[PDB]
Formats: structure tokens, sequence, C-alpha cells
């Protein structure tokens, strides 16, 4: 017994899916993607996430000829037992009009077999989009999504494979799925407090996407999240290219100490210090004194 | 002391794409994008497009190199053949022993084949560029055989397999020990920079506003599943010392550590810092 969650990822053929798919779950990095084929009707994928969540993951081929298929002779497999929709649009697209009917059938299809399902619009690509235009383009569509989504709230995010945007959008995604995320967030508030901590983050140790994270004083990147899951997650992929498998790091500077660990088979943790009176063997024993207790949840 | 580069090309070449990928007052070197300049120059890095037809672009090659040896016929001449990340080896070899040919043939019908052009396949989706600039900059410390020799001392005594010096905001090594140098172990001790230098931009700046992320008590431990670990520590405010080792090295982290110091203050009496 571990939840299966049936996640339908759709969008017109090139916006990104399998791309995106291949960055947070097979380890890919932005360049590689320029080498993946059209996707052929649907690829299956199953995602053991944290092992009491199973993540199927419906990576739907965007071919017109696929998506006439998915509303027709296969419109109950698709759109049957539909936890997530995640709908992709390339920002770049031409065929706006055509982009939303496409958007506009899942929808109904959602409405009919699965209405209780979680609606994401993910505006794709923003990275071809110049810097000073993509907070107005993104508000102007966001605003579009969701009076065209009718009777459904979509939840929208600007994404690009070459930033941290792309992390924003699958971490809040996931956090929607995970079991007992409550549960989670107050027993790392518990080590936070206990061990002294001004942060700590918790990352499933495959995706590194965060799952939970403590503060006190609210800092000033609102967007740091992300950003630690893309520049972990990429060394760690030089890591094991270049040399070995990552396991351990602590930085320091003369304001902040940071550790990050391995925590249960299933998750990395990141603590973060200014510096007090505490010795780093404090810390540490702390760290590994917890891992029995969040073992037992998995 | 600071190290002169310049940076020529035609539009389209790649120029501010590299000056962006390296460099983002607060460098080793000093380097800036293009007979009075030419004067107090150590390198000049000539960018051609190899994705794009070279013909006008070695032809600009000619004149802007003939133009500086004329001025300073000391200056260092390093040629990027640059954006070969959209071409097949095949391609890249024919490029680079087309574009050395004729760079060099064009060089005997001026009489000036005692003028030298080292050359470089360089990409910013890629470390060559990193790599390519790590040379081009070792050419212009004249005291490199002393920082060789510190790090050799460091080492050995340390029981450290391989030591780079950096310049922290390029990510240019201006020295190593004596040991061969794979590449791939560059390229990790570079990201190993990038993770630090962006975990410490986020975390650590003061409760302000802003501060730095590097600063005097700047250090990093990266243990890797083989038992391998990286160890940076700061030298200077430019420059960072990264050391590879095992894990049972680092078990004499104490002697490490108290011998670092001897080198620190060592590198800092070589730049009279
Ligand atoms: N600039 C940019 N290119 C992207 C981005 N995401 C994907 N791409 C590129 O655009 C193309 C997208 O291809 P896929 O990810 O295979 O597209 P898909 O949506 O799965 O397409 P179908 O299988 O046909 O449905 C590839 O070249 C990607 O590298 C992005 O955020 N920015
Ligand atoms: N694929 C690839 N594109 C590059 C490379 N270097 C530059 N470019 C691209 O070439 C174009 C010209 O680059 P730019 O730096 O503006 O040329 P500049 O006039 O020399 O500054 C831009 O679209 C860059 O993205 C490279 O190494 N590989
Ligand atoms: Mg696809």
């Amino acid at each position: 017994t571990a939840m299966k969650k049936k996640v339908l990822l759709m969008g017109k053929s090139g916006s990104g899916k399998t791309s995106m798919r291949s960055i947070i779950f097979a380890n890919y990095i932005a360049r590689d993607t320029r080498r993946l084929g059209a996707t052929i009707d649907v690829e299956h994928s199953h995602v053991r996430f944290l092992g009491n969540l199973v993540l199927n993951l419906w990576d739907c081929g965007g071919l017109d000829t696929f998506m006439e298929n998915y509303f027709t002779s296969q419109r109950d497999n698709i759109f049957r037992n539909v936890e997530v929709l995640i709908y992709v649009f390339d920002v770049e697209s031409r065929e706006l009009e055509k982009d939303m009917h496409y958007y506009q059938s899942c929808l109904e299809a959602i409405l009919q077999n699965s209405p209780d399902a979680k609606i994401f619009c993910l505006v794709h690509k923003m990275d071809l989009v110049q810097e000073d235009q993509r907070d107005l383009i993104f508000k102007e569509r966001e605003e579009d999504l969701r009076r065209l989504s009718r009777p459904l709230e979509c939840a929208c995010f600007r994404t690009s494979i070459w930033d941290e945007t792309l992390y924003k959008a699958w971490s809040s995604i996931v956090y929607q799925l995970i079991p007992n995320v409550q549960q989670l967030e107050m027993n790392l508030r518990n080590f936070a407090q206990i061990i002294e901590a001004d942060e700590v983050l918790l990352f499933e140790r495959a995706t590194f996407l965060v799952i939970s994270h403590y503060q006190c004083k609210e800092q000033r990147d609102v967007h740091r999240f992300e950003k630690i899951s893309n520049i972990i997650k990429q060394f760690k992929l030089s890591c094991s290219k270049l040399a070995a498998s990552f396991q351990s790091m602590e930085v320091r500077n003369s304001n902040f100490a940071a550790f990050i660990d391995i925590f249960t088979s299933n998750t990395y943790v990141m603590v973060v210090m200014s510096d007090p009176s505490i010795p780093s063997a404090a810390t540490l024993i702390n760290i590994r004194n917890a891992r029995k207790h969040f073992e037992k949840l998995e | 002391s600071k190290p002169r580069i310049l940076l020529m090309g035609l539009r389209r070449s790649g120029k501010s794409s590299i000056q962006k990928v390296v460099f983002h007052n607060s460098s080793f070197v000093n380097f800036q994008i293009w007979e009075m300049i030419f004067r107090g120059t150590g390198a000049l890095i000539y960018v051609i497009d190899a994705q794009d037809d070279y013909m006008e672009a070695l032809t600009r090659l000619h004149i802007t190199v003939s133009k500086a040896y004329k001025v300073n016929p000391d200056m260092n001449f390093e040629v990027f053949i640059h954006k070969v990340d959209g071409l097949s080896d095949d391609h890249k070899i024919e490029t680079q022993r087309d574009i050395h040919q004729r760079a060099n043939d064009d060089l005997a019908d001026a009489g000036l084949e005692k003028l030298h052009l080292s050359f470089y396949l360089t990409s910013i989706y890629d470390h060559s560029i990193f790599e390519a600039f790590s040379k081009v900059v070792q050419k212009l410390i004249p005291q490199l055989p002393t920082l060789e020799n510190l790090l050799n001392i460091f080492i050995s005594n340390s029981g450290i397999e391989k030591a780079f010096l950096f310049d922290v905001v390029s990510k240019i090594y201006i020295a190593t020990d004596s040991s061969p140098v794979d590449m791939q172990s560059y390229e990790l001790c570079c990201d190993m920079i990038d993770v630090v230098i962006d975990v410490s931009c986020i975390y650590g700046l003061k409760e302000d506003g802003s501060g730095s992320a590097y600063d005097k008590e700047s250090m990093a431990i990266i243990k890797l599943n083989n038992t391998t670990v990286l160890y940076l520590k700061e030298v200077t405010k430019f420059l960072a010392l990264v050391c590879i080792l095992r894990e049972e090295s680092f078990e004499r982290k104490g002697l490490i550590d108290y011998n670092f110091h001897c080198f620190r203050k060592a590198i800092h009496e070589v730049f009279e810092v």
C-alpha cells in the first residue's frame, strides 16, 4: 500500500513536456533535451516518490492526431481516475486560438471524468521572451487562463528548462500530491527548533524537489527554494558524470554555516545556522539522531 | 600586477556571450572586449564563429594581429575557434586544421613567421572556454613556477592528490601542482565553486540587504560516495585553493589546516599582499 496518483502531462507537440519530465525525473540537463524524439501517443513513467507515493506520469504526445484520439477512442482511458492535469503552453506559439481549443477540450473531458482533478497551466519557454516582458506576458496569460478555465481553478507558472522557475512549478505540483504533508512540516518544525537552525529544507533524494521547509525571520529571496534545488541538482549530475555520486556538503563564510546530507533513504536535508555558541559536533549528532525518527514515516 | 587580456572578433563571433559566461574590478584578471591600447596588454584573444564561414573573419584576424605585433611584439595571440558545439567532430577537426593552415599560411606572406598563434576549440555550453582562458591567463603570470612549487610542497606534505589555485569570479585556474591535470577534475572543481558561491549568495550575506558571498572564512567540504573529498579555502579575496583528496588523507585534517596557513602566508608574500 502506497497511494498511486495519475498525473496527465498534455500540451501541443514540442511545448516541452518530455523535456521537463526528463529533467525533474530522469537526470537530464537542458542542453540534452534538444535530442528528444516526438512522443508517440502516451509514454507511461512510474516515479517512486518517498515510498508512500507512486506518481503514474502520463506523457501524452501532443500531435493533433494523438489528441483527437485522446478526445474520442481513448477518452475513458485518458481522463478517468485523474488527480492532476499539468498543461504546457509554448509562449512562442503562433496558434494561440488553436492552443486554447485543445486546452478547453482537455478541461471538458476532465470536468466529465475527474472533476475534482487539480489543473496546473505551465507558460513555458519564457527564456525566449525578453526579461523586461516576462512578468507582463505571464500576467496577461494567467488572467486569460483563469477566465477560460470556466468552473475550474488552474494554478499558472512561468517555466523554462534554463532556470529555477521549472523547480518552482514542479515542487508546487508534487507538494499537492504528498500524503500527510502537514504532519511532515510539523516534524521538521520540531527538528529545526531543537537543533536551533535559521532554516531547514527537506528534498526528495532523486528529484531534489523541496517537499518541506522551516524558517524564522522572513528572508529576502522568496525564490530561494527553487534556486537551491537547481544549484544542487546540477552539482549532483556533475559528481556522477565527472567522478562519483555526491554524499555531503558543508559551506561556510563569516555569516552562516550550511550542511547538506542524506537524511532518510528517500530524502536529503539542508540545515542553515547563523553561528551562535553551537559546536559542529552538537549539530551533526542531532542530524544523525533525527534519521531513525523521520525513517519511521515512509 | 593584473594580467591584461583583450577580446576581439566580428559582430556575432560570440564575445559578450564569452564575457558573460566567464566574468558576468573583482577578477584576478583585467578583461575587455573591442595604436594606444595594445601598448600594455599581455594577450589578445581573436574569436572566430566556427558555425559561420570564416574567410571574412580570417582576414580581420591577420590585420588586427599584424597591427598589434608592430606596437608590442611580446603580446600573446590566442584564437578561439568558437561555437563548435554546433558541429560533428569530423567538422570540428577539418575547421581546426583549415583555420590553423590558412591563419599560419597567411602569416608567412607578411614575413611574420616569428609571431606565435595558439588555437583553442571553445564553446559557452562547454568548459572548453574555461580551459582555454585558464591556459591564456597562465602564460601572463611570471611567478607561475613559484606558485607551482608552493602547491607541490603543500600537497606532498599534506597527503593531497591535486590542488588548483582559482580566480573565484571566473573559475580560471592560475596554477596547479605538478601532477597531470584531468580536465574532468578541473570541471568538477569549477562546478563546486558555483555551488559554494550560489549558496553563499542566498544564505550568509548579512541581516541587512547585503555584504559579500566570498570572504576570509569562505570554506566548503564536499564528500563523494567513493570517499573522495573536495576542500575549498580562501587564500585571497580573488583566489581560493581547491584540493582533491581521499577521506583517508582527510583524517589528518589538522596537519592539512596547519600547513595550509604556511601555504597561504607564502601566497600573500608572492603577490606582496
Ligand atoms: N528555449 C526553450 N526550449 C525548450 C524548453 N523546454 C523544451 N525546449 C526545447 O523544445 C523542444 C521540446 O521538445 P519535447 O520536450 O520533446 O516536446 P514535447 O512537448 O514532449 O512534444 P511531443 O512529444 O511532440 O508532444 C526541445 O528542443 C527542447 O529542448 C524551454 O523551457 N525553453
Ligand atoms: N550555440 C552557440 N551559440 C553561441 C556561442 N557563442 C555565442 N553564441 C550565440 O551567438 C549569438 C551571438 O553571440 P554574441 O555574444 O551576441 O555575439 P557578439 O556580437 O560577439 O557579442 C548569440 O545568439 C549567442 O547565443 C556558442 O559557443 N555556441
Ligand atoms: Mg514529448
